[PDB]
């Protein structure tokens, strides 16, 4: 299971470039900030609703324990 | 004869090509190799079937011994 024995592959090409010939942060605050947006957006419509429920039960339970002793 | 003119002027005689070669020594070779080969970036071309051909980050690390 080494590199010369893995698969067979046809007519495709690639176009690399050196590390010492370019820059590491092309655009740091103009791409990353709109990026985090579409990510979180697309996904915080099915991660938040489950955790609202644990908050509603938490406040209903300490309220009852408190008023059963202190009238 | 007709290519010397477009590149130097003065077609170079054979007596001159030999007194240039009388100059080279062992030390002259070591300098001119370091100036052109040591710690430089290469260009690479390849035609199939190649998967083994190593990644660019590992061809570039073979251009300097980690001792000298
Ligand atoms: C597998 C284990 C790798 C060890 C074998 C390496 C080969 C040894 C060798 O002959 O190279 C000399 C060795 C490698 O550097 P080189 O000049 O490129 O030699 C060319 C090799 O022949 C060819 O280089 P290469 O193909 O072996 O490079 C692949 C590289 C890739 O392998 C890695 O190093 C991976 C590192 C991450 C994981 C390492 C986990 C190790 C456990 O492995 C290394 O060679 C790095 C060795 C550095 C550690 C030794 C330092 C000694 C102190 O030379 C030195 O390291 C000199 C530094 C110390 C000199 C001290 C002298 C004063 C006393
Ligand atoms: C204290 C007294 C003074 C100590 C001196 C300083 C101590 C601090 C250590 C500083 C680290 C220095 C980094 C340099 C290490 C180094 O030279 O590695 C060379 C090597 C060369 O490979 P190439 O990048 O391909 O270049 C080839 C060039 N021809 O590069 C590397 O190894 C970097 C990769 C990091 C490897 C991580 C090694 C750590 C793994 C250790 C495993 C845990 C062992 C502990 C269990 C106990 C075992 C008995």
């Amino acid at each position: 299971r080494e590199f010369g024995h893995l698969t067979r592959m046809r007519h495709v090409i690639t176009y690399s470039l050196s590390p010492f010939e370019q820059r590491a942060f092309p655009h740091y605050f103009t791409k990353g900030i709109p990026n985090v947006l579409r990510r979180t957006r697309a996904c915080i419509l099915r991660v938040a609703p489950p955790f609202v429920v644990f908050y509603l039960v938490y406040t209903w339970g300490t309220q009852e324990f408190e008023k059963s002793k202190r009238k | 004869i007709g290519r010397s003119l477009l590149t130097y002027g003065r077609r170079i005689p054979l007596a001159e090509w030999e007194s240039r070669i009388a100059e080279v020594d062992a030390s002259v070779v070591r300098e001119v190799c370091s100036k052109y080969f040591y710690d430089q970036c290469p260009a690479v071309a390849g035609l199939g079937p190649i998967e083994q051909l190593p990644d660019y980050n590992r061809i570039r690390s073979g251009m300097f011994w980690l001792r000298f």
